[PDB]
RNA sequence: CAGGCCUUGACAUGCUAGGGAACCCGGGUGAAAGCCUGGGGUGCCCCGCGAGGGGAGCCCUAGCACAGGUGCUGCAUGGCCGUCGUCAGCUCGUGCCGUGAGGUGUUGGGUUAAGUCCCGCAACGAGCGCAACCCCCGCCGUUAGUUGCCAGCGGUUCGGCCGGGCACUCUAACGGGACUGCCCGCGAAAGCGGGAGGAAGGAGGGGACGACGUCUGGUCAGCAUGGCCCUUACGGCCUGGGCGACACACGUGCUACAAUGCCCACUACAAAGCGAUGCCACCCGGCAACGGGGAGCUAAUCGCAAAAAGGUGGGCCCAGUUCGGAUUGGGGUCUGCAACCCGACCCCAUGAAGCCGGAAUCGCUAGUAAUCGCGGAUCAGCCAUGCCGCGGUGAAUACG
């Protein structure tokens, strides 16, 4: 049946089914290779099942909501990295010296008020 | 639809006859202002036109 | 550009509809 | 001028607000006129008691106003007749049925706001105000308090250029979330202008 | 028989969810457990000084919480046990069919 | 121009376009809240006070 | 000689009404 | 410009000190406060004294200064140019 | 500001004398305000088969005490704020040194983001600061399971729509978790370099928080307040005007000068908020602004709402142009008593300067800069390109 994992980057939330099979990924409903037509960035999710030669083993459904397309890309490469894992934690190592079991927790910073930004701030002129 | 020349005819007509009774929108025709509530202490560079700078207020000297 | 309210560009900025960016 | 108000700073903390109740959009703002009407009668007519805090509770057309007053015996008055009087006069107000409370003090000497009105009204009455406020942290910190600053400002002693003076005993720490600061501020009115009275009691941490 | 709570304090409305919740788990039979709605927030932004200093603001929010529990099985125990209870002054209650 | 303003805030006038909000606690008619019926100073005043029913400095 | 600023040219008052 | 859905606009009160001139033979020269009143084919051949916020200015009207206010035709700053 | 008006006054307390009211619908004049007005009809306890006359919410007429002043002094003041500066600092008690001002401690070696911490010492401690307790974000758990979710079977008009379920996602409350704890290496120690586990590592990222003090800093126009000043007027009501002026100069911004772009069609992906004379689904009239009808929502349910950059397809072909969108003509829409001065928006026409900016000068060290759109406060409408937030995409460089 299924081994699952959830994945998270950036707002951006995505629900991974890795299931055995040829090779058919699935993003809600429509196809990977639709959904991320264009976006050069997609073949990015699928690198976890590269470091273990999942690739042709595997099949996945997926559901994504929140952030845009990419920070889906690196939320569905964290769930698969651990439903990948939460198949056989054998796969851990191999999967840590590339940074797959851990979470891009970079995030928006907030705009602060006196600027326009969070950093940026309003220009200057000593008169 | 009318054009070129006769389109140009009629807005001339239009504007020469609001300058002629005497109206808001005239008055600005004739100094050449901007007509449709813009600010004037700054800016109309286009209805205005080349800035013609002239001298300020001396700063007083020290001492 | 966004300055020409006779685009849909210029509808998305001053966040207006008409002809040129139906609703 | 740069510090942060020690109470606003503790709501959610060490300190309770001094309304509780809920209200929707269209009506939170006219109850909190009521509030700070109510406040204004008796702050105003219970001033000659030592009010130290009007506690205002609500639930749905009535409330219950909770005085913490120094001297009892006045707001109650001769025989639950006073205490009456105004909970009379507060339904004039109201409108509501005016539940009216009358809370001990712990001890005065605790209570912040207390010391302040106490120095503020030995200003207005011409004392020395360096001797007033290092009298005022002596009684505070033998009530066995963890610390005490008190602060005038203004035209001390009458002097045409103002001045602060303030006084500090124990310890004070105004960055530190878990003291449990007791603020009070205390206007005193002279024959030359006002002069600002603030009251910082500490005491104990959580 | 469903009753939704609101306030301006999590911990009194956190409160008088279970001891609600309870009252007809006492009266039974099915309570469904307090779902906490999402929290709608309202903030306020000041300029700090009263004049002139326009860089300085301090910020303010009011938050009111939201609690919904449904009791599934009336048990006229409780729809009499209910109406006397102990509910603080910091929450507002609405009850549905 | 001071009270006589604070009261003409009240009247009910001749169009309803003259209405304005004033602060009902100093009387100011600039930056005021509909929500508290208070301008952002008087606002800030309570609020630090606790007399603000469930207002608290947010910090994010 | 009124209310204030500019002055009107007595002490303390101004131009105003 | 007004919804012309909506009526086009004079104050009324100086409509009436028109219409009775026409009526009992016009003209004498009328002063009012109706900048926002709109030039009415009615009001032709009169003068309307209109105040700039200062003075009533006399303005004569004729069959083309129709579609306007009576408010153009008074100007309220008086410049003359720097220099 | 001009004009027209009121004088115990727009507002508070209190005292008189008269009407004897109260309050709600009118009328004449006038731009309105105001001046002159016309009606009806009040309890209250009362002696009442009586004529009735008192007294009392509160109105009005005169008449006092008083109100009113955003008039002056921020160099008389409180309060609150700016700022040096989140900088690592400022001090006290006792002892010791010095005739004394003062010194010592706080200096010194090492370390830290830090008067952080270690060692040393005529000093030993203590307070205000730093850090910590608070908040948002990043992993996990418990608690919950509708209005939110849909893993696996049952229907299915193919919409989680219905059975159903709360796994998951989420929502929102209580906990856990990182400590230089462990391994090595330096070291007197504090720590510092490196490694492992781990979502996160050396304060994890961000916020709130601002020392004794400085600047006779700011604010008498938010408010408070001493003193000076005005009293049929420096007060108050009104209509109109002005705050929007324009030879000029400066600041902060918006939009651009284009092909890494501009345009049209189709098609994807957010977050935080707002919403019962409000958000407006949807249907129709209109090229459109908008209008008429018209469901649902006291709102994790209904609505604002389409996010835009993107992706796909076509068009332009290096031109002051299908680049740019000022300026002016014309024609409309809505809000509003009313858009002349002086509103936003819509459509036809017009289609300026601008070919990357002299001397000069600003911001940012990472989810940052840049770029992209979305919301809110205020608000009838709006001159917001402002401000406070929100997420999308996402660099370059740091030798020193
Ligand atoms: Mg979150
Ligand atoms: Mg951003
Ligand atoms: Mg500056
Ligand atoms: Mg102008
Ligand atoms: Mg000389
Ligand atoms: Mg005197
Ligand atoms: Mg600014
Ligand atoms: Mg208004
Ligand atoms: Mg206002
Ligand atoms: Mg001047
Ligand atoms: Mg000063
Ligand atoms: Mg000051
Ligand atoms: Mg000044
Ligand atoms: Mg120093
Ligand atoms: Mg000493
Ligand atoms: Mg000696
Ligand atoms: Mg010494
Ligand atoms: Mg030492
Ligand atoms: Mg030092
Ligand atoms: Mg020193
Ligand atoms: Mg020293
Ligand atoms: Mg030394
Ligand atoms: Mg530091
Ligand atoms: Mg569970
Ligand atoms: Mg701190
Ligand atoms: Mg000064
Ligand atoms: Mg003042
Ligand atoms: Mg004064
Ligand atoms: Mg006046
Ligand atoms: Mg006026
Ligand atoms: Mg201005
Ligand atoms: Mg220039
Ligand atoms: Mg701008
Ligand atoms: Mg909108
Ligand atoms: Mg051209
Ligand atoms: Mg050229
Ligand atoms: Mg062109
Ligand atoms: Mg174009
Ligand atoms: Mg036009
Ligand atoms: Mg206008
Ligand atoms: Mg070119
Ligand atoms: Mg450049
Ligand atoms: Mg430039
Ligand atoms: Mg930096
Ligand atoms: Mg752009
Ligand atoms: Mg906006
Ligand atoms: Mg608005
Ligand atoms: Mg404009
Ligand atoms: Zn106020």
């Amino acid at each position: 049946e299924q081994y699952y994992g959830t994945g998270r980057r950036k707002e951006a939330v995505a629900r991974v089914f890795l299931r055995p099979g040829n090779g058919k990924v699935t993003v809600n409903g429509q196809d990977f290779n639709e959904y991320f037509q264009g976006l050069v960035r997609a073949v990015a999710a699928l690198e976890p099942l590269r470091a273990v030669d999942a690739l042709g083993h595997f099949d996945a459904y997926i559901t994504v909501r929140g952030g845009g397309k990419s920070g889906q890309i690196d939320a569905i490469k964290l769930g698969i990295a651990r439903a990948l894992v939460q198949y056989n934690p054998d796969y851990r190592a191999k999967l840590k010296p590339l940074g797959f079991l851990t979470r891009d927790a970079r995030v928006v910073e907030r705009k602060k008020y006196g600027k326009h930004k969070a950093r940026r701030a309003p220009q200057y002129s000593k008169r | 639809w009318k054009l070129e020349g006769e389109l140009r005819a009629e807005v001339a007509a239009n504007i020469k006859r609001l300058m002629d009774i005497g109206c808001y929108r005239g008055l600005r025709h004739r100094r050449g202002l901007p007509v449709r509530g813009q600010r004037t202490r700054t800016n109309a560079r286009t209805r205005k036109g080349p800035r013609k700078t002239v001298a300020g207020k001396k700063k007083a000297p020290r001492k | 550009g966004k300055g020409d309210r006779r685009t849909r560009r210029g509808k998305i900025w001053r966040g207006t509809y008409g002809k040129y960016r139906p609703r | 001028g740069n510090k942060i108000h020690p109470i606003g700073f503790r709501l959610g903390i060490t300190r309770d607000w001094e309304s509780r109740w809920y209200a929707g959009k269209k009506q939170y703002r006219h109850l909190l006129l009521e509030d700070q009407r109510i406040r204004g009668l008796l702050e105003k007519e219970l001033y000659s008691a030592g009010l130290a805090r009007v506690d205002i509770e609500r639930a749905a057309d009535n409330v219950a106003v909770t005085v913490h007053v120094a001297k009892p015996g006045v707001v109650i008055g001769r025989g639950g007749e006073r205490i009456r009087v105004l909970r009379e006069e507060l339904a004039k107000l109201t409108g509501k049925n005016v539940a009216l409370n009358v809370q001990e003090v712990q001890n005065p000497n605790l209570s912040a706001p207390l010391v302040a009105q106490r120095v503020a009204e030995q200003i207005e009455r011409r004392f020395a105000v360096r001797r007033a406020i290092k009298q005022a942290v002596q009684r505070v910190m033998e009530s066995g308090a963890k610390g005490a600053k008190v602060i005038v400002s203004g035209r001390i002693g009458g002097a045409e250029q103002a001045r602060t003076e303030w006084a500090a005993q124990g310890r004070v720490p105004l960055h530190t979330l878990r003291a449990n600061i007791d603020y009070g501020f205390a206007l005193a009115r002279t024959t030359y202008g006002v002069l600002g009275v603030k009251a910082y009691i500490f005491l104990g941490e959580v | 028989i469903r009753i939704k709570l609101r306030g301006f304090d999590h911990k009194t409305l956190d409160a008088s969810a279970q001891k609600i919740v309870e009252a007809a788990r006492r009266s039974g039979a099915q309570v469904s457990g307090p779902i906490p709605l999402p929290t709608r927030v309202r903030r306020f932004t000041v300029i700090r000084g009263p004049f002139k200093h326009k860089d300085s603001r301090e910020h303010f929010e009011l938050r009111t919480h939201n609690r919904l529990v449904d009791i599934i099985n009336p048990n006229r125990k409780t729809i009499e046990q209910l109406m006397t209870l102990d509910l603080p002054t910091g929450v507002e209650i609405e009850i549905k069919t | 121009a001071r009270k006589a303003l604070i009261e003409k805030a009240k009247r009910t006038p001749k169009f309803k376009v003259r209405a304005y909000t004033r602060c009902v606690r100093c009387g100011r008619a600039r930056s005021v809240y509909r929500f508290f019926g208070l301008c952002r100073i008087c606002l800030r005043e309570l609020a630090h006070k606790g007399q603000l029913p469930g207002v608290r400095k947010a910090s994010w | 000689s009124k209310k204030s600023k500019p002055g009107d040219g007595k002490f303390g008052r101004g131009v105003k009404r | 410009p007004r919804s012309l859905k909506k009526g086009v606009f004079v104050d009324d009160h100086l409509l009436e000190k028109v219409l009775e001139l026409n009526a009992k033979g016009e003209k004498r020269l009328i002063k009012t406060w109706s900048r926002r009143s709109t030039i009415v084919p009615e009001m032709v051949g009169h003068t309307i004294a209109v105040y700039n916020g200062k003075q009533h200015v006399p303005v004569y009207i004729t069959e083309n200064m129709v579609g306007h206010k009576l408010g153009e035709f008074a100007p309220t700053r008086t410049y003359r140019g720097h220099g």
